[PDB]
């Protein structure tokens, strides 16, 4: 009966708790964290992934995107236009310039209103999807380059690399840069570490009301829905929290600060924006709980070469009793979004 | 074959 409100939880592990990543994810799930779709973990003070960020101004952002937003009344579509390569130095100059910098504000609620008031104006540049990592090679705790989860079975058995999914991405943000409503590819988990800069704000719908958000999205954008079941996977759809309130979709809000991790959980819809110049690192990962989510993930079919993982390896290894049934197409398992991952048993005994 | 922030 854990986290019955399904609110976003924040955790403050000691360095001892922190060390084993998979095991801490099982712990937070034993506390009900997954029910929110999104959780915050504040790493211990003594922890640091990089001694300094003084040297990265020469790093290349090979395909920055200008974010053109169209819409009104809490409903928008974002078009992401690939601009020419620029350096982090070139990006920071634009980010902090009078034209693109963060407006003056008092309370977060004020910055949030300005975001929803102004997101269709003066399209910003998001330095998104940059292959690479800012962790130093020796960093053994919560290293996004090597978290050591069962997602590693993809590369271990097939040799398949999916950039961003089983490798890390860097994201350089400026004010009013946005991520649209979405779950992860194959409904995996994600991890996001805010290396530096101004905050990133998040909205999250609980996985248990996820279908409700899809039904509503389908109604607001019926053309997009009629031509692709999984159109939210296109990552173009922005919906304000006032609209979510108006139609009864439970959601939570959270602001991530420099030095904080966010975890997103399978089928946890999330969206948000950056406050100003910052840098985040992200990848996906898995637990045993994810396997059923992966078997049932509704995928985008209308775009070529979208992210699709063979589940075969995972069903054979962790669900050998159900493999023949699954392969016949007769595995009718119903997901219970409240249940924690099997690995949490250690913490519930 | 790769993760993307979003399309057009
Ligand atoms: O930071 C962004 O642009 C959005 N991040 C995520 O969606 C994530 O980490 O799952
Ligand atoms: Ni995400
Ligand atoms: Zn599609």
């Amino acid at each position: 009966t854990l986290n019955p409100s399904a609110r976003i939880m924040t955790f403050y592990p000691t360095m001892e708790e922190f060390r084993n990543f998979s095991r801490y994810i099982a712990y937070i799930e034993s506390q009900g964290a997954h029910r929110a779709g999104l959780a915050k973990v504040v790493p211990p003070k003594e922890w640091k992934p990089r001694a300094s960020y003084d040297d990265i101004d020469d790093l290349v952002i090979p395909a920055p995107i200008q974010q053109l937003v169209t819409g009104q009344s809490g409903l928008f579509t974002q078009y992401n236009i690939q601009k020419k390569a620029m350096t982090v130095r070139e990006f920071r100059k634009i980010a902090n310039s009078d034209k693109y910098c963060t407006p003056r504000y008092s309370e977060f609620e004020e910055l949030e209103r300005k975001y929803w008031k102004n997101l269709t104006f003066n399209p910003p540049i998001y330095g998104a999807d940059v292959n690479g990592t800012l962790y130093e090679k020796h960093v053994d705790e919560w290293n996004i380059g090597r978290l050591r989860t069962i997602l590693d079975l993809v590369e271990k058995e097939s040799g398949i690399t999916i950039e961003g999914v089983n490798t890390p991405y860097l994201y350089f943000g400026m004010w009013k840069t946005s991520f649209a409503w979405h779950t992860e590819d194959m409904d995996l988990y994600s991890i996001n570490y805010l290396h530096f800069g101004e905050p990133k704000s998040w909205y999250s719908v609980p996985p248990e009301h996820g279908k409700r958000l899809e039904r509503l999205a389908k109604g607001f954008f019926p053309g997009s829905a009629q031509s692709c079941e999984a159109f939210l996977r296109h990552k173009m759809t922005l919906i304000s929290p006032l609209m979510l309130k108006k139609y009864g979709i439970p959601f939570d809000k959270v602001t991530q600060e420099a030095g904080e991790f966010m975890i997103t959980f399978p089928y946890g819809y999330h969206a948000g924006f950056n406050h100003g110049f910052n840098c985040a690192e992200s990848t996906n990962f898995a637990t045993r709980r994810w396997i059923e989510y992966g078997k049932q993930a509704v995928l985008c079919s209308c775009r070529k070469d979208m992210v699709k993982i063979s589940m075969d390896v995972f069903v054979r290894k962790f669900q050998p009793e159900r493999y023949k049934l699954w392969k016949a197409g007769k595995d009718n398992t119903v997901i219970d979004h409240t249940l924690p991952t099997p690995e949490a048993a250690e913490f519930l005994k | 074959a790769r993760k993307s922030t979003g399309g057009k």
